[PDB]
């Protein structure tokens, strides 16, 4: 539909700004942004290799149209840049909380390896995790292909890949905001708060429903729990048009760079 | 190149690991520059140039006083300036809101804080309760002015409002500034530490984009 | 009676002036008219000098026109093969709060200075391998500015206490003493005889001072505000200088005036660095602004900009062969031009 | 003091000035006799650059 | 300025042995260091190599995997050790000091050595054996089997002195350049591949022995060199 198109076009459109702007200027080349360009990147790569194909599978019907050999091509790619940026985002959350709790300690070792070893530990965990796809699903058949399209059919491996990528890094960060939240407890503090909550409140209510859903179907109608996962997929998509905006456009430079 | 040329070479390895080795002790350090007027109590706040170290709280500081229109540049990446104030003559204190408003909007120190102290507030609680002299002669807002000894809260309190009032007034939201009063005391190495904590705090609030 | 000294002062205040304005038949712009433009300059960079660890305060290049010394803010001396890049020795400061540095003529000796108010002789010739201090000069009651050799044996420094003066470094003694100036003074430059010197000051003027003799023989002050760069010309008969005025100006000996300024409405920050190119025909000048301008000697036209810093200039320098250009930053970087 | 001072300003007062015509033409003969020995304004061969 | 050895004597054939040397007055661990020996009616040989900081080493063929050239600088001391030894190893051993920079100049200062007794390269020439010298001036020359100047500008050629009953010391660095102490009345200059040394007034305590020595590449290889006599 139009929707799944226009959410696609900002997907791009977000993450081109946000890479223009980090390449571009010089006052934004610290440790911290290298991470925000990181994650700006697997933004960017879903929301190319990935959506438009599931606007064309809702185009025919949820009939793989197109050829059907790389059935586990399209799956793997999905997960892949879900678990990073997902990833990304519990690493950010972990790094401010220690920079706001113990700051000059935090100030001290900003020998600009914490940002590489930042991200090659998520890039390794969310290639890592997508081991049991190409390994044992794509020589087999009842893995990827349900009944006329193209869908997960291990019940055992979703449950250990929502269990891994989305529920640890769901408690680390409430833990992680608690926590926060408890030793900010005088005017830029409460500005750190506010913005804490703002980001910990979007993360939850539009990734959630998503999977509890989805784990629904394994525990426990059949069109039901179908239907609702056909819009909290485009929902968590959406996800990924909100995140450069919301890191970045609370700084002066980012927007002043923007409307260049 | 040659057989001379790839020693050459081997040599400037060398150097350049001597160079950055010695590169991460230093940056260990916080570094801050001592101002202050003459009779002030400048060199025992803590107890062609000065130098004196000290170690609180396992951080370590290295402090700085000069025996300033030009000089002062080098000076543009230090983590706090310290200003020492003394509060016993009312009449010279005209001089210290002179000098205090010309290191606040110098154009090369527009994102340090300053950590100010108020000296000395002994003889200015023997002054005001001896009663001989008054500030209103001096500064005539005193006359209106009170409170927020019941006769020393009005002084101290009206004469710490005349440096951060100055101070407000253009801060530009960069950079912030710190008052303490000071005697025979001995607390104020404590005082300094966690001051200097919340300045690298705040600038690790807009390095993450919370503010 | 004291008060008829400001009397004589006013009528020779006077008389200074009506002999400079006699003098004044054309100007530079007015010869030059005719003179072929330069067009344009497109200078690029050949090198990048790496290893300070923090804002470098000044550069010199030896007489060889291959090696060149950095001293910054991090302690350091640096001694550079400038072809190669390869770094020749490294030297530790006694203060971290250096503000010049000077190669001597022979190659034999290095010398640096700042706010500890002495000025200090590295020999790097020694027979134990090392480099270490022959000589600390005290006797300055303020900061030293600039420092140059004359030879082996005698130095040139100037302060903030308002003064320069002239060293034997065998006897670790001054000579001589020139005093007039009633700024601190900031920059200091030998005439390519060495039997003459100037300098500028923060009283925005600058002086000519016989070493010889030991004494002041011309004063220029076309400034509006405080100077901080100044060179000789290369046939020793005229000079630059730049200031927090945001201009450059000419000055000439036998003349003895101002005869053009370098500047534009587009130009509004400081000038920290001034140096002449072999023939005198190009004008280079470093910025608060972060990029060297290249101006036309004589037209006073506009050539090219070196843009490469993201922070301030603050040292600048061409080689007696004519052939390259090297530019110091508070990036902690020192790029070489051609 | 300003017995020095006065003095100065008679000394500055009393040295021989030339025409700016000829120091002018002075500086304009240099750099014509030294045009072809700046390698900034006439760029060098590509491979007479040490750099 | 000094450096001693310690080592040398009698060996059985087949037997090992260390070597070892100290510096004192200098700045022993910036130095790169050599060894280099001679036999009891031959020229000098280069054995070794060592750099400052210990990160590259070098031998001839004659004694590559047979000898261990190592350094111990908080102590200011140079070790050889070697194994296997044939009467073909009965030699003079040598220490020499090194430095590599722009304008430095290497093989500066030689200890006085221990003497052991056991029970593609470019070939240079002296022509000349010996020569009959005072007041007059003399000349020596060398030649090279392939060039010695480099695309960088230099010329990687050396001449050293050898007075009766002492260790050997520096003329001439790099074709030209006059070493430091040396009397002004020495000279030398030469194309890429031929080369000469002229003395002028010849002396007393001028009389001795001459070495051409290059080193534009490892090995480093010496001429037989050329006596003078009263
Ligand atoms: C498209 C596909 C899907 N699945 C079911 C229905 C409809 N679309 N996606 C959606 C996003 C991620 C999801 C995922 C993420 C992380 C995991 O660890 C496991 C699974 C799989």
């Amino acid at each position: 539909a139009l929707l799944t198109a226009v959410v696609i076009i900002l997907t791009i459109a977000g993450n081109i700004l946000v890479i223009m702007a980090v390449s571009l200027e010089k006052k934004l080349q610290n440790a911290t942004n290298y991470f925000l360009m990181s994650l700006a990147i697997a933004d960017m790569l879903l929301g190319f290799l990935v959506m438009p194909v599931s606007m064309l599978t809702i185009l025919y019907g949820y009939r793989w149209p197109l050829p059907s050999k790389l059935c586990a091509v399209w799956i793997y790619l999905d997960v892949l840049f879900s678990t990073a940026s997902i990833m990304h985002l519990c690493a950010i959350s972990l790094d401010r909380y220690v920079a706001i709790q113990n700051p000059i300690h935090h100030s001290r070792f900003n020998s600009r390896t914490k940002a590489f070893l930042k991200i090659i530990a998520v890039w390794t965990i969310s290639v890592g995790i997508s081991m049991p796809i190409p390994v044992f699903g794509l020589q087999d058949d009842s893995k990827v292909f349900k009944e006329g399209s193209c869908l997960l059919a291990d019940d055992n491996f979703v449950l250990i890949g929502s269990f891994v990528s989305f529920f640890i890094p769901l408690t680390i960060m409430v833990i992680t905001y608690f926590l926060t939240i408890k030793s900010l407890q005088i005017s830029n503090e409460q500005k750190a708060c506010k913005v804490l909550g703002i980001v910990f409140f979007l993360f939850v209510v539009m990734w959630c429903p998503f999977f509890i859903t989805n784990i629904m179907a394994v525990i426990c109608n059949e069109d039901v729990i179908g239907a609702l996962l056909n819009v909290f997929v485009w929902i968590g998509y959406l996800s990924s048009a909100v995140n450069p905006l919301v890191y970045t456009l609370f700084n002066k430079t980012y927007r002043s760079a923007f409307s260049r | 190149v040659s057989a001379e040329d790839k020693a050459a070479a081997e040599r400037s390895k060398m150097i350049d690991k001597n160079l950055r080795e010695d590169g991460e002790k230093a940056r260990r350090t916080l570094r801050l520059l001592l101002l202050g007027a003459d009779n002030s109590g400048k060199s025992t706040i803590v107890k062609g140039i000065f130098e004196t170290k000290f170690q609180v709280d396992k951080v370590n500081f290295h402090m700085f006083d000069v025996g300033r229109r030009k000089w002062i540049q080098c000076f543009n990446d230090v983590t706090a300036i310290i200003f020492v104030v003394d509060s016993s003559d009312y009449n010279r204190l005209q001089e210290a809101l002179n000098d205090f408003k010309s290191i606040w909007n110098n154009r090369w120190l527009r994102t340090i804080s300053v950590i100010l102290f108020l000296n000395k507030q002994d003889l200015l609680a023997e002054k005001v309760l001896a009663g001989k002299s008054k500030i209103e002669d001096y500064f005539p807002e005193f006359a209106r002015y009170t409170t927020p000894d019941p006769r020393v809260t009005r002084a101290k309190y009206f004469i710490r409002k005349e440096f951060v009032d100055i101070s407000t007034a253009s801060g530009d939201g960069r950079h912030i500034c710190y008052p303490h009063f000071t005697c025979v005391d001995t607390e104020n190495a404590r005082r300094i530490f966690n001051d200097c904590k919340d300045i690298i705090l705040q600038m690790n609030l807009r390095e993450y984009n919370l503010v | 009676e004291l008060d008829q000294l400001r009397q004589e002062a006013e009528q020779l205040k006077n008389q200074i002036r009506d002999a400079r304005k006699a003098c004044a038949d054309a100007t530079l712009s007015q010869i030059t008219n005719n003179i072929d433009p330069v067009g344009r300059i497109q200078m690029r960079t050949r090198r990048t000098l790496r290893g300070h660890l923090a804002k470098i305060y000044a550069m010199h290049w030896g007489t060889d026109s291959r090696l060149l010394v950095s001293a910054s803010q991090d302690g350091k001396l640096i001694i550079w093969d400038s072809y190669t890049t390869n770094k020749v020795h490294a030297i530790p400061l006694r203060s971290s709060w250096v503000m010049t540095c000077a190669y001597a003529p022979s190659g034999n000796y290095v010398a640096c200075g700042g706010l500890d108010n002495i000025c200090s002789i590295y020999n790097l010739k020694t027979r134990e391998g090392n480099v270490r201090v022959s000589r600390e000069l005290a006797g300055h009651t303020g900061y030293l500015s600039c420092c140059r050799f004359l030879d082996d044996n005698q130095i040139v420094t100037s302060s903030g206490d308002t003064t320069c003066a002239l060293w034997d470094i065998e006897t670790g003694q001054q000579t001589t003493t020139f005093t007039g100036h009633t700024g601190d003074v900031m920059s200091l430059s030998l005439a390519p005889d060495t039997r003459l010197f100037v300098s500028g000051a923060c009283d925005a003027s600058a002086k000519l001072w016989d070493v010889r003799e030991g004494m002041c023989r011309q004063t220029f002050t076309g400034h509006e505000s405080d100077i901080n760069a100044i060179c000789f010309f290369p046939n020793g008969n005229a000079f630059a200088t730049g200031s927090d005025d945001a201009t450059c100006r000419l000055f000439d000996l036998r003349a003895d005036q101002e005869l053009m300024t370098y500047s534009h409405d587009n130009i509004i920050c400081g000038i920290t660095s001034v140096s002449f190119s072999k023939s005198g025909r190009l004008l280079l000048a470093g910025y608060d602004d972060f990029n060297c301008n290249v101006w036309d000697a004589l037209k006073a036209d506009r050539a090219g900009v070196l843009a490469g810093h993201d922070n301030r200039v603050s040292c600048l320098g061409v080689t007696d062969d004519g052939m390259a250009v090297a530019t110091g930053s508070w990036d902690s970087f020192l790029k070489i031009w051609n | 003091q300003a017995r020095k001072l006065v003095e100065q300003l008679k000394m500055e007062a009393n040295i021989d000035r030339i025409k700016v015509s000829k120091a002018a033409a002075d500086l304009m003969a240099y750099c014509e006799a030294h045009a072809k020995e700046d390698p900034l304004l006439t760029p060098v061969p590509a491979s007479e650059n040490p750099f | 300025v000094q450096l001693v050895e310690s080592g040398g004597g009698l060996v059985q054939p087949g037997g090992s042995r260390k070597l070892s040397c100290s510096a004192s007055g200098f700045a022993f661990s910036s130095f790169g260091m050599h060894w280099v020996r001679q036999a009891p009616e031959k020229g000098l040989e280069w054995v070794a190599y060592i750099s400052s900081g210990s990160g590259t080493i070098y031998y001839a063929d004659t004694v590559k995997g047979r000898f261990t050239i190592s350094r111990d600088d908080p102590k200011n001391t140079l070790f050889l050790q070697m194994t296997s030894l044939r009467s073909e190893d009965t030699a003079m051993y040598y220490c020499v000091r090194s430095i590599y920079y722009y304008g430095s100049s290497p093989f500066d200062f030689w200890g006085q050595g221990t003497t052991l007794t056991v029970s593609s390269d470019i070939v240079m020439t002296q022509a000349t054996s010996s020569v009959p010298v005072p007041g007059e001036s003399v000349s020596i020359s060398c030649r090279s089997s392939k060039s010695l100047l480099h695309s960088n500008g230099n010329t990687y050629l050396y001449w050293f002195l050898q007075r009766p009953g002492q260790s050997p010391q520096l003329l001439i660095y790099r074709m030209s350049n006059l070493a430091s102490g040396v009397p002004d009345r020495f000279s030398g200059s030469g194309s890429g591949t031929a080369f000469t040394l002229t003395i002028s007034r010849l002396e007393a305590e001028d009389v001795g022995v001459y070495y051409c020595m290059q080193h534009l590449e490892y090995p480093l290889t010496f001429g037989a060199g050329t006596k003078l006599e009263l």
